[PDB]
């Protein structure tokens, strides 16, 4: 199960 | 212990073209999905045997979270150029690795997430999972974006839960696959003279995992000093091969055993010319 | 500016018996940017269809990759590996040796 949402840089 | 990683990079490209996404996925040191941007149809592809066994819905739901991570990595990259204060269009380029680990009592050990801007480390989610180590001045502007949004919580999230409860799963389908193990098939070869001296170089090959020890003695006791190795390196078959190489003084050439242990050996070898 | 250079090792998949097809590889390591090109040589001539893997990292950051291609050792004809990256000024080339 790969990584999801998330916030910017 | 068991853990499971995914080590992912976008390249931006010279000139107004897309960056390139590739994602490889890890259980137990062992990849077993890929997604890359560059394919002409961008999919995660099973990259194991024991992969093969997951239905459509899995295969279309990861490559839906791949796609959003592709354009999360076209913003962040473009962040990091105004950041860092670089130009219109060059080489640039940006990775993640997260992942977790599972002690022996089956329950999360740690659990990663961790960027790094031009091969340069820039921002680590602590142990803690809820704290930030930022490299440089740089990504303190990204720290404090992601300590006022709360960033940290939503990856503590994936980790503790979703990273520990699908690793749980590979592990279960891909059993005995991943803990086989191919034994080295051992020798010892040759070389000629430097007057005075001959080269015995001891090989090991065809071996999976990766970990080898291979060791040079003299009359029993180990002859570190000037021994040359070389780094582990495949076969390309899914082996793995090396070499320990010890200039001995010649006449005295029976006198050099050689070891190698590996956890595919019941015994470890040994050998001499 | 973030280049790092990379590690050559250019060996058979088998160990070699001259006349005996067998897989010459190339395994450059170490490296950043991801954007390399790999060059299998043979007598001074790029072999035409070497094969590659795919792009992978490790722990460090830092890529590798393996080129392959079928070569059939002789005591005549030499085997090499010429690797173009920006962390140098020049290529990199290294010669296969059957003793190593």
């Amino acid at each position: 199960f790969a990584p999801g949402v998330f916030p910017y840089m | 212990p068991h853990s499971m990683r995914y080590f992912e990079t976008a390249v931006s490209r010279p000139g107004l073209e897309e960056p390139r996404y590739i994602s490889v996925g890890y259980v137990d040191n062992k990849e077993f999905v890929r997604f890359d941007s560059d394919a002409e149809n961008p999919r995660y592809e099973p990259r194991a045997p024991w992969m093969e066994q997951e239905g459509p819905e899995y295969w279309e739901r990861e490559t839906q979270k791949a796609k959003g991570q592709e354009q999360w990595f076209r913003v962040s990259l473009r962040n990091l150029l105004g950041y860092y204060n670089q130009s219109a269009g060059g080489s640039h380029t940006l990775q993640q690795m997260s992942g977790c680990d599972l002690g022996s009592d089956w329950r999360l050990l740690r659990g990663y997430l961790q960027f790094a801007y031009e091969g340069r480390d820039y921002i680590a989610l602590n142990e803690d999972l809820k704290t930030w180590t930022a490299a440089d001045m740089a990504a303190q502007i990204t720290r404090r974006k992601w300590e006022q949004s709360g960033a940290a919580e939503h990856y503590k999230a994936y980790l503790e839960g979703e990273c520990v409860e699908w690793l749980h799963r590979y592990l279960k389908n891909g059993n005995a696959t991943l803990l086989r193990t191919d034994s080295p098939k051992a020798h010892v070869t040759h070389h000629p003279r430097s007057k005075g001296e001959v080269t015995l170089r001891c090989w090991a090959l065809g071996f999976y995992p990766a970990d080898i020890t291979l060791t040079w003695q003299l009359n029993g006791e180990e002859l570190t000093q000037d021994m040359e190795l070389v780094e582990t390196r495949p076969a390309g078959d899914g082996t793995f091969q090396k070499w320990a190489s010890v200039v001995v003084p010649l006449g005295k050439e029976q006198n050099y055993t050689c070891r190698v242990y590996h956890e595919g050996l019941p015994e470890p070898l040994t050998l001499r010319w | 500016m973030i280049q790092k250079t990379p590690q050559i090792q250019v060996y058979s998949r088998h160990p070699p018996e001259n006349g005996k097809p067998n897989i010459l590889n190339c395994y450059v390591t170490q490296f950043h940017p991801p954007h390399i090109e790999i060059q299998m040589l043979k007598n001074g001539k790029k072999i035409p269809k070497v094969e590659m893997s795919d792009m992978s990292f490790s722990k460090d950051w830092s890529f590798y990759i393996l080129a392959h291609t079928e070569f059939t050792p002789t005591e005549t004809d030499t085997y090499a590996c010429r690797v173009k990256h920006d962390s140098m000024a020049e290529p990199k080339t290294v010669y296969w040796d059957r003793d190593m």
